[PDB]
């Protein structure tokens, strides 16, 4: 399984973190709120970390 | 802050929002140097601001002071999430007057039933989403032990409590992370984390402050 084609996680915490996952329908590397917590593979902290990991999944 | 209501213009005083280049967690003023947060907002180049309400706008209350040291509990665990206080020094000490003051660590832990203020700036619905752009706050109770160890089997543990509603509606969410549940005029707890927010049985969890009193005196005085 690809970790890049998983939906963005926010997980159970409640901070208001902006980070990035790889949106495999739009083709694109986009923004999303992370709770600060148990985060999946499909969150990055920048556009550039989310596209060399997960460009062209 | 969801089933919340509007505060009013630093009528939380101790209230402060953890900024890196937008507003991501909240923080407790415990003194004029010092800030509690939870360890999850463990974030690069923190910017504490004071004497706000209106998070996207300057009004003329406001102090930005950056922190020069972020300390996250030693035993915290990112997975259970036991542990889940950070410290943070101001770079500057605060100006304190009525509009930034500190508020009182407990003497004691608080039963349940008791009602406490929690506030913040964070998501105002349960479903979907809505960030305010002033401070909400929200009354609710501190709930049992056993009654939060049923809502979330194997998760509860000694540092951690619930505070909230079984029927749903009312409830901290995202963005409001490391903010304040004063009961009392004592700090009692940590915004921390939960399923989801403001759902049915599912009531927030918090950081129990009163078992990190010494650590957090200590630790303040060795920094
Ligand atoms: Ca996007
Ligand atoms: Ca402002
Ligand atoms: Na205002």
């Amino acid at each position: 399984p690809d970790f890049c084609l998983e939906p963005p996680y926010t997980g159970p915490c409640k901070a208001r973190i902006i980070r990035y996952f790889y949106n495999a329908k739009a083709g694109l590397c986009q923004t999303f709120v992370y709770g600060g917590c148990r985060a999946k593979r499909n969150n990055f902290k920048s556009a550039e970390d989310c596209m060399r990991t997960c460009g062209g999944a | 802050i969801v089933g919340g209501y509007t505060c009013g213009a630093n009528t939380v005083p101790y209230q402060v929002s953890l900024n890196s280049g937008y507003h991501f967690c909240g923080g407790s003023l415990i003194n004029s140097q010092w800030v509690v947060s939870a360890a999850h907002c463990y974030k690069s180049g923190i910017q504490v601001r004071l004497g706000e309400d209106n998070i996207n706008v300057v009004e003329g209350n406001e102090q930005f002071i950056s922190a020069s040291k972020s300390i996250v509990h030693p035993s915290y665990n990112s997975n259970t999430l036991n542990n889940d206080i950070m410290l943070i020094k101001l770079k500057s000490a605060a100006s304190l007057x009525s509009r930034v003051a500190s508020i009182s660590l407990p003497t004691s832990c608080a039963s349940a039933g008791t009602q406490c203020l929690i506030s913040g700036w964070g998501n105002t619905k349960s479903s979907g989403t809505s960030y305010p752009d002033v401070l909400k706050c929200l009354k609710a109770p501190i709930l049992s032990d056993s009654s939060c160890k049923s809502a979330y089997p194997g998760q509860i543990t000694s540092n951690m409590f619930c505070a909230g509603y079984l029927e749903g509606g009312k409830d901290s969410c995202q963005g409001d992370s490391g903010g304040p549940v004063v009961c009392s005029g004592k700090l009692q707890g940590i915004v921390s984390w939960g399923s989801g927010c403001a759902q049915k049985n599912k009531p927030g969890v918090y950081t129990k402050v009163c078992n990190y009193v010494s650590w957090i005196k200590q630790t303040i005085a060795s920094n």
